[PDB]
Order: C-alpha cells, then sequence, then structure tokens
C-alpha cells in the first residue's frame, strides 16, 4: 500500500531557496512519474513540473523554468523539489504526487497525465518575518462549558507564526469530539486558534487532558494540561 | 495554457440525491491517439490531500464507489455523484493532461444538506495566566450546528461588542453534517478588569429564542 511522505513545514526569506523531500514508503518509484503541484492561497492548483525517476528526465512549467529543480534518488525512493529565488507569492502548500505515464507515439515520448497518490503536502511560507512559537492557554471546563453529561474543554493556541500547527489530545489517544478551528491572522501579524473537545463530564474528576502542539517552523512543541475550574 | 472552468463554484445537495459538477476546457482535451479525453477528477476532503476519482473523463479509479461517474467529451465534462453520502463532502477538482502544462479547475465545494441542528453553546473565561500578560481572550463555542448561518454577539456589562471579536468556523463534518464555530473576544487586561458580566448570545434557526451563556468575572 503506497504512501508518499513529505518533509515538514518551512518558513523562508524572500530570495532564499527551499528543498522539499518526498519519500515513497512501503514502496519504490518503479516506472512511475513524480510531479510537484502547489496551491497558493486564493489560487488554483499549479503543476510545477515532474520527473520520471527511471529515466532521470525532469520537465517544468514555463512559469518556474530556471528556478526549480526536481530530482529523484532511486536508491532511497526519495524525490525532491528545490525552488530558488523565493517570492512572497511562492507561499503555498507543495504536494508531491505520483502517477502513471502514457506514451505519445506522435512526439515519441512519455507524458505525465494524472496523479493517483498524493503526499500530505508541505506548507512553505515566504516571509521576511521570523518564526515564533505558540503560547498555550487552557480553555478550562466549568459549569459554563457543560451540558448534561457532556463537558467542553480546549486549548487556546495563541500568537504563532507562520502556519501550520498540529494539535493533538493526549498524544493522539483522544480524537473523538475534537474540533481544531482554522487559524485567524491577528493584527499583530501572528496567528491564533483554539482546539476544543467534548468529553463525558464524569471524566473531569479522573481523566487527564493534555493538548499537544507542534509548531515545526519555530522548532517548538508545547504540551498543556487542562484542568477544571474550581471555586478555589 | 488550457483554462479549466468549473460550474457551479459551490453547491449544497441533500443526502441520497444527485450532485452534478461541470468542467469546461478553453480548448479540446480529446487526445486523438486513443480518442480519450484527457480529463481527470479529484476529491479533496477536509483535512486531506486530493484523491483520484476518475481519469480519461469516465473511467473510475479502482475502488472508487459506483456512485461516482464522469461523462462528457471535447470541452464539456461532468462529474455526477448519485445517491450522495455524508462522506462525499469535499472540494472537487477537474484537471486536464492533453496540453502542456497540466492545468486544474478552480474547484467546486460540495456541502451536504440536513435538518436543522441547534448549537450547544459554551463559554470560557480567560485564563489567569493570559491576563497577567496584558490581554484577555474570552471564547464562546457553538458546537455542531446546521445550517452555517448564526448570529453570535458578545456583551460586556450588557454592552454589544463590535470590532474586537474574531470568528472561525470548521469545515462541515461528514459524521453529522454540522459546523462548529469559535468566537474569541479580545480585550486588554485593563478593559477586562473594568467590567464584570461577560455574555455570549447566540441566535440560530434551531433555537426557539436566543441562548445566552455568561459569567461574572472573579466569581465561580
Amino acid at each position: 500500500q503506497v504512501q508518499l511522505v513529505q518533509s515538514g513545514a518551512e518558513v523562508k526569506k524572500p530570495g532564499s531557496s527551499v528543498k522539499v523531500s518526498c519519500k515513497a514508503s512501503g514502496g519504490t518509484f518503479s516506472n512511475y512519474a513524480i510531479s510537484w503541484v502547489r496551491q497558493a492561497p486564493g489560487q488554483g492548483f499549479e503543476w510545477m513540473g515532474g520527473i520520471i525517476p527511471i529515466f532521470g528526465t525532469a520537465n517544468y512549467a514555463q512559469k518556474f523554468q530556471g528556478r526549480v529543480t526536481i530530482t529523484a534518488d532511486e536508491s532511497t525512493s526519495t524525490a525532491y523539489m528545490e525552488l530558488s529565488s523565493l517570492r512572497s507569492e511562492d507561499t503555498a502548500v507543495y504536494y508531491c504526487a505520483r502517477g502513471p505515464e502514457y506514451y505519445d507515439y506522435v512526439w515519441g515520448s512519455y507524458r505525465y497525465n494524472y496523479f493517483d497518490y498524493w503526499g500530505q503536502g508541505t506548507l512553505v511560507t515566504v516571509s521576511s518575518g521570523s518564526a515564533s512559537a505558540p503560547t498555550l492557554f487552557p480553555l478550562a471546563p466549568s459549569s459554563k462549558s457543560t451540558s448534561g453529561g457532556t463537558a467542553a474543554l480546549g486549548c487556546l493556541v495563541k500568537d504563532y507564526f507562520p502556519e501550520p500547527v498540529t494539535v493533538s489530545w493526549n498524544s493522539g489517544a483522544l480524537t473523538s469530539g475534537v474540533h481544531t478551528f482554522p487559524a485567524v491572522l491577528q493584527s499583530s501579524g501572528l496567528y491564533s486558534l483554539s482546539s476544543v473537545v467534548t468529553v463525558p463530564s464524569s471524566s473531569l474528576g479522573t481523566q487527564t487532558y493534555i493538548c499537544n502542539v507542534n509548531h515545526k517552523p519555530s522548532n517548538t512543541k508545547v504540551d498543556k494540561k487542562v484542568e477544571p475550574k474550581s471555586c478555589d | 495554457d488550457i483554462v479549466m472552468t468549473q460550474s457551479p463554484d459551490s453547491l449544497a445537495v441533500s443526502l441520497g440525491e444527485r450532485a452534478t459538477i461541470n468542467c469546461k476546457s478553453s480548448q479540446s482535451v480529446l487526445y486523438s491517439s486513443n480518442n480519450k479525453n484527457y480529463l481527470t477528477w479529484y476529491q479533496q476532503k477536509p483535512g486531506q490531500p486530493p484523491k483520484l476519482l476518475i481519469y480519461w473523463a469516465s473511467t473510475r479509479e479502482s475502488g472508487v464507489p459506483d456512485r461516482f461517474s464522469g461523462s462528457g467529451s471535447g470541452t464539456d465534462f461532468t462529474l455526477t455523484i448519485s445517491s450522495l453520502q455524508a462522506e462525499d463532502v469535499a472540494v472537487y477538482y477537474c484537471q486536464q493532461y492533453d496540453n502542456y502544462p497540466i492545468t486544474f479547475g478552480q474547484g467546486t465545494r460540495l456541502e451536504i444538506k440536513r435538518t436543522v441542528a441547534a448549537p450547544s453553546v459554551f463559554i470560557f473565561p480567560p485564563s489567569d495566566e493570559q491576563l497577567k500578560s496584558g490581554t484577555a481572550s474570552v471564547v464562546c463555542l457553538l458546537n455542531n450546528f446546521y445550517p452555517r448561518e448564526a448570529k453570535v454577539q458578545w456583551k460586556v456589562d450588557n454592552a454589544l461588542q463590535s470590532g474586537n471579536s474574531q470568528e472561525s468556523v470548521t469545515e462541515q463534518d461528514s459524521k453529522d453534517s454540522t459546523y462548529s464555530l469559535s468566537s474569541t473576544l479580545t480585550l486588554s487586561k485593563a478593559d477586562y478588569e473594568k467590567h464584570k458580566v461577560y455574555a455570549c448570545e447566540v441566535t440560530h434557526q434551531g433555537l426557539s429564542s436566543p441562548v445566552t451563556k455568561s459569567f461574572n468575572r472573579g466569581e465561580c
């Protein structure tokens, strides 16, 4: 069962370069093509180019030709996309995608067609601003966040830059009833979001609840234990 | 480049009914050598990478359910989703591969229709930890409602707040076809400490009259 696993989120200054990796696990590139497709905010997906690893042959869209290099190491079943001379407008989620090829007899070449397996994506933010970690505040459960046998609790994930964060609960053991809201950009230039979960209110006395936040761009992970309110 | 235009840009369809999504190319994407339309459809569910549904305009990818079908030729194509299921909430994209470079449609967002569901409304005071820093964030949570339209108003000492709250809404959940919403009121510590009663008032089609959640600063 084939899976493509990309490198983590990146924050980069204008003018710099980024290299994003894409590793085929439980798998190999075989005679498939690996493309890179991005999606920038407010824009459609854009095919940047691709490579057929068995041949070593890469093609690029005109828009990026001269600034993008796609390579593949068959020994490691890992592909790469290097994008140089970065601009603000390069801020996007970058996907690797595998797909087949068809042979065009009229032009005497293999051609890229469609993408049957996509990687999880890599958010690359191009900014002159520096990365900064989130500060976690509890959304503590109380009489004002309960209804019948249910209680709501959460974490406010405040003042980080750039996106993304990953939020888990109890190291991924708690997934039912979790809503992690989309981040909002603050007038400070920093992002904020909350993650909430509903749980049985009877468990507030006995079960520990910790939100785990990973913020790769600032190389920070934060865990916060969320306790119920008391009149103490 | 070939331009791919989808229609409509969004739609809302009832479960068990048919959804139709169109895709037009600015020039033919019919490849003469095998007389296939070089046209593919992807589904991108919330929180996930795209998934291949259909290629050659009408051929389902192995394992894609029967209820997904693709039709059309030349410049006009359609994805039909029959007997719609909750797990079909997604943005749907078409893509051509007849002409270099590969290009994509702008997407069509499919929402699922359902019966009205009132939100559960919860409120969270700011943490003492946060206040010590100079800011107070007060959070009002509207959980699992439908349709997405609601009114959410903050009152501080009974005074309607404007310009100091931010709302964020989740994508529609496949498990129950609902939305949730967080409203965060941000005040300075000084302003937070000048007032006592903090209230989130919610109006929604599922509620016979508005629901208020409130607390009094400093009181448990």
